């Protein structure tokens, strides 16, 4: 059941892809680290909550 | 269940308020909300179910008015009617228990039991 | 198949439930069950409102008691039903509202104990008045709401020109309305016999001359219960037992949304 | 093993 | 998957089924669902009952047990240079209570081991560290008499070192029972009384008990020789019933227990007081 | 078909009949009908003895009173059939014994009469003593035989020291051992409602942490019948109706023959 | 002889099946820990031990 | 990859097209890159917003409470034998504002605790290694009247047995709030006053809150007996949320915290005083 | 000084509305408390600054530009469903951003009329109803 | 490995 992933290389040594194994040892997922792989969205909830989303180089009101 | 005698007879109102308003101290009140109408005879007894109608998907099994269940009542619909030479007194006894869909979490320990230095 | 009974049933209608052990099987008006206003049949061009489980349910009324000298009681729909809940609330809401009804009697007693009701649904129950004055009783009086109105065995003028009440009085060999009970039976009904059975169950169509009108103005159906037989038990020459009756409304919609209707009942 |  | 029934959506009737209507002498419960009596909407059900399986139910640490042992000067007078204690569930009312919801029982069970120590008097000098020694004697091995004496050479009884400070001791015990499953409850005796017999002593057991020794003793010791100053230590037992199976459900013990058996003196009045007509 | 009821039953076992007109169906204990020692789970090696029709078969004990202040009575089992004929014989020649049986409890009244009994059937039931003195009670006194033992509505602790009555103190709330009736109805149990029903008819497996075990110094099942409604009638305040109790053995097997145990029962 | 089994997911981080692996490292059975993966049964032994078992529609007494 | 939009390369520009102009009112912020108003060159943008993620922003271990107990002699008097603490991240404001720029959240929750201490006055000989039992009281169970009563049992409330000087202890909890999503702002009331009440206290709520006790309390005591002399002892609980997710944001808390709710008292003046034309 | 003291009544002005205040003036009367709340305008009436409570969903009514606003509301809360008696799940506030001004009249004065459509309503848990002390 |  060991996972493995690619870790993103900041600094690297005068030495390519690195790995890091992980094996989850408790069965309530809450026992659990953190993954830190995270998703991004779209401010556009946020930022452009328009019934008619209009584009930037039109008049924004017309 | 009814254990009064077979040659008494008589309709009674059990019913379910969802909590939120003043608990029912009238029929009239009763009847607008989750009720049973239970006709006494040869089947002895009568089954009302109180729906899981909740805001919160668990309740707490303390007291609480934030996560409360509501209130019960029985009324008589009509009345008890006995012949002459019957009892014209008798006994109700009443059952509980969990439907299907029933569930608990977070296990703790009771307060119903204890034990002295 | 199992051990099913015309005695034995269950009715339910949103979030009430009633039981009955003792019937004598139930009578749908005219062969006609309750349903809604179809496109084809349609008049007020306005998206009604379908209140279903919230007004399509059993509402109890205040119970009467029978006794010896019981002669009669009526009620009118949708009056009778008026404040009971959403029901209530949607009828003053609305200019207008169409309703079917489910029809519960409720009247048990003992197997010694004797007498029969009977039941009566009347479409149009017009009832007759008080006075010399004709057609003069006055819409509080007409309409008694929950309470329900009585029979009289006999037809007494109300006298008082100078302050007239206003009130029908429905004598009942005449079925309240110039005609005699007896006949009353070509009606939707039901008898409650005691030694037979605890209740009556009547199912009850919208019937009138249109699709939808003002339930405030127009009642459509009169609930009519008579001592077709007086009740008797033992010797015990005062005896008295209560009658209840419970009604649903039936595919109820309502048309001409607007500020509440606030009649004068005084 | 699940090599992601 | 292990949740629980969608409910169904369910709609008004008017018929001839009355699931309202029972009988509770039958001595069945009436299996109804809130669709048999009021309209329902459907609701994908997704609650579960993982937290009350019985292993859940039992998977906990209990205290069932606390064991005083001293270390000091051996006088010539009753002393606690050692301790002994018949294992029991039965010492403690909490666990007591939960296994008691049942008639019989089948587990394994895990033991750990707590200890905690300090010193008695104002100061006389201090103490290394300290070694326990838990022995556990099955019944019929000999038994200690001296804090010292050759039966704590546990050649063949189980024992335990514990050093302080360590991390709790922990051991696990397969299903050593006598018979197929843990009798919670025997109505019975060890003993039949029989005309023939001399005094009616002889055939005299107690109500309710099994074996005299049923499951034998731990017995503790401090290892160590003792310091000028004088050190208590307090061993707490606490049990888990792993693996677990349970039959034959019963009521919940309701009055305050009173001793081994199902006996009860006082507190016999556990329901309040509240008005029938009062929410 | 033809017309069949869950009311109407007949049972035999041997030469025994037992008819019932009023039943309430019947129960099963924890639905599991009495079998013998099958070879996967058998321990004692001799080959046993199965009596069959000469002791599985309906012993009637003797009748006790229902009345106004009955409190509520309790047998064993096998304690109650001890003397019971030939499985009686069986059970004292023998070091072990095991068997099912099927319980028939009987009070028929009338129309007019009221009450309701509570019948329990009881895996291992520990009852409470006397005494300050804990698991105390005599054998003797733990087991009445055939005549059972009573229940009461509260604890009179047996206060002579110096000579100990020894025997146990049954308080009818507390199931006799410190658990609260209502709860009582998790063991297999019927309900003798009066109006409802004459009898109640409770099947039992042998339950027990062994395949077989010594019927002389353990009870595997307690019977436990209490008032759950009291007996009432018309207005007779000193009524009082029998109940009976009959009782059949069944899959009765024993091992380890010798000579009769012959238990002091003074 | 590593066992493997999916974890069941209460809570999920903004990152599917998760897994845990155990190994048993003891040969008594008494030594191991739980595997809280339980069967569910019916409560009709308790609830309904009749010997006709009759139908919720119908009448209980008949 | 996580890495941002790459620069492009824009240049001059004459048109009807008007990026620049806009209309707030609308609602909406401008999108607007610097090639909509500027010319720019072509970058190749190798920035990422890994540590901006909500996990990332919350991975951390915050100190919500200081829990003081005492190991002593059992006085007559108002003493620490063992303390209570209700659960709440908000007893401290630092992790409490960070969480509380969101309207609702969800998530694990990581409990590490840091226990140190000492002695309390000059000199009454020593004291043994302590052993502390942190327990937590779900709302309904017995809570503790004394150091060492019946409740410590612990037959069903989870408790931590931390050895002084190990590595600080630590656990880990689901997710269990009673709603989909824990509220860190609840606009209302646990109850309504209706006009049918006799006092007007029986509707009474305090504005904000819901539940009584909604989480609890931990429970921690020094299993120890009490030595001659005295030690006082302290437990630091840090907290991370773990695997979180967070609905609806919300300004961020401008002027210092006055209790449990969104109350203010004073210092709410946060900004300094600069001139309008002052760089 | 008393935290989370806000009565029912007073938390809900029903049709009414509450206001808001350039300053927080603490209810002194120990004896017989308000029981109100006292929401200063620059902290948003909750301990925050309001120029980012942009956040929130929102337009701005700028009269040389528009008259009006129209924000359309989700159902927003922890739950799926709760008890609209007990809980209020949006609020709506309305602030002068810019103060108004006119010609030269120094006592200006224009109305702002507040129109509401509730969508996609749904009903759980009847019963008799809920008739809340008011006063 | 004994993947269940
Ligand atoms: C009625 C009494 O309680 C019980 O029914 C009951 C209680 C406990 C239980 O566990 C079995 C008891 C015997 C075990 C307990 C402890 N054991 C050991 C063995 C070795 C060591 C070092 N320490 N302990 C091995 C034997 C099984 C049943
Ligand atoms: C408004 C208050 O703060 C919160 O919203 C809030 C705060 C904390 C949080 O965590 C859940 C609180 C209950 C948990 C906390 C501690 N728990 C335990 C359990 C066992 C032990 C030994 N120690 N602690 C188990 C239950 C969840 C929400
Ligand atoms: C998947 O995990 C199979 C491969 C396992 C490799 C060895 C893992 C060693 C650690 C096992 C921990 C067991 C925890 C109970
Ligand atoms: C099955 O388990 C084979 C794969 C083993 C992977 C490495 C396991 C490492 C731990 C071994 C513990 C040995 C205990 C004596």
């Amino acid at each position: 059941g060991a996972q493995v992933s690619s870790q993103k290389v900041g600094a690297h040594e005068n030495s390519s892809t690195i790995n890091y194994t992980t094996i989850n040892y408790y069965k309530d997922s809450a026992s659990n680290a953190a993954s830190k792989q995270d998703y991004s969205q779209d401010p556009s909830k946020f930022t452009e909550p328009l019934k008619d989303v209009l584009i930037k180089t039109a008049p924004a009101l017309n | 269940l009814f254990c009064g005698s077979m040659m008494a007879t008589g309709k009674i109102l059990v019913a379910y308020a969802p909590p939120g308003a003043q608990p029912p101290t009238s029929r009239k009140e009763a009847m607008l909300g989750t009720h049973v109408i239970w006709d006494l005879g040869l089947q002895s007894s009568c089954t009302m179910v109180v729906p899981w109608i909740s805001n919160v998907t668990y309740r707490q099994t303390t007291q609480d008015s934030f996560t409360e269940g509501g209130y019960i009542s029985m009324f008589y619909q009509t009345r008890i009617v006995v012949p002459l030479s019957t009892p014209k007194s008798m006994s109700m006894l009443g059952f509980v228990s969990a439907c299907n869909d029933f569930s608990v979490r977070l296990l703790r320990d009771t307060t119903h039991i204890s034990q002295s230095a | 198949a199992c051990g099913y009974s015309d005695r034995v049933l269950q009715l339910t209608l949103g979030n009430s439930t009633i039981t009955t052990q003792e019937a004598a099987n139930s009578v749908v008006a005219y062969g006609r069950w309750p349903e809604f206003i179809r496109d084809d049949e349609a008049n007020p061009v306005d998206q009604p409102t379908e209140p279903d489980v919230a007004t399509c349910r059993f509402y109890t009324l205040d119970t009467v008691m029978w006794g010896k000298e019981s002669k009669g009681w009526w009620w009118k729909l949708p009056d009778a039903l008026r404040d009971m809940g959403l029901f209530g609330q949607n009828m003053y809401y609305h200019y207008l509202g169409r309703s079917g009804y489910t029809v519960h009697v409720q009247c048990n007693a003992s197997k010694f104990h004797q007498g029969a009701l009977g039941v009566f649904a009347i479409p149009e129950y017009c009832l007759a008045g008080d006075s010399d004055k004709q057609r003069y009783t006055s819409y509080a009086n007409a309409n008694p709401g929950e309470r329900g109105g009585k029979f009289y065995s006999q037809f007494n003028k109300d006298n008082a020109v100078t302050s007239p009440k206003r009130e029908f009085c429905p004598v009942d060999y005449l079925l309240g309305c110039g005609v005699l009970l007896g006949n009353a039976f070509v009606y939707p009904h039901q008898i409650i016999n005691l030694r037979t059975n605890n209740s009556a169950t009547i199912v009850l169509p919208y019937v009138n001359a249109l699709a939808i009108d003002s339930m405030v103005k127009h009642n459509n159906w009169g609930i009519a219960i008579l001592p077709l037989s007086p009740l008797d038990f033992a010797q015990d020459s005062s005896v008295e037992i209560p009658i209840t009756v419970t009604i649903a409304p039936m595919c109820s919609e309502f048309n001409g949304l607007r500020n509440v209707t606030a009649p004068k009942f005084q | 093993i699940s090599e992601v | 998957q292990d949740s629980l029934p969608d409910t169904k959506a369910s709609g008004p009737a008017h018929s001839k089924e009355v699931p309202a209507l029972t009988a509770v002498e039958t001595g069945a419960t009436n299996p109804l669902a809130p669709s048999d009596t009021v309209q329902t909407r459907h609701v994908v059900q997704r609650r579960s009952r993982s937290e009350s399986t019985i292993e859940s139910f039992f998977a906990r640490g209990a205290c069932v047990a606390i064991i005083e042992v001293d270390n000091e000067q051996p006088t010539t007078r009753a002393q606690k240079l050692f301790a002994m204690w018949r294992i029991t569930y039965k010492d403690t009312v909490q666990l007591r209570r939960k296994l008691e919801l049942f008639t019989y029982s089948r587990f394994d069970m895990e033991l750990t081991f707590v200890v905690t120590a300090n010193f008695t008097n104002a100061n006389n000098g201090h103490a290394l560290n300290q070694v326990y020694q838990i022995m556990y004697i099955p019944p019929g091995a000999p038994t200690p008499k001296s804090w010292d004496d050759y039966t704590w050479q546990t050649s063949s009884n189980p024992s335990i070192f514990y050093t302080y400070g360590a991390a709790p001791a922990r051991i696990s015990v397969p299903y050593v029972g006598l018979a197929n499953a843990y009798s919670h409850f025997y109505d019975g005796f060890a003993k039949v009384p029989l005309k023939t017999d001399a005094n009616d002593q002889i055939g005299d057991s107690l109500y309710s008990a099994m074996t005299v020794d049923d499951f034998g003793v731990l017995a503790v010791r401090v290892v160590n020789d003792h310091n000028p100053t004088k050190v208590t230590s307090k061993v707490r037992i606490y049990m888990k019933p792993k693996h677990v199976r349970v039959w034959c459900p019963r009521p919940p013990r309701a009055v305050p227990y009173y001793g081994p058996g199902v006996d009860y003196r006082n507190n016999l009045d556990p329901l309040s007081e509240k008005g029938l007509t009062t929410y």
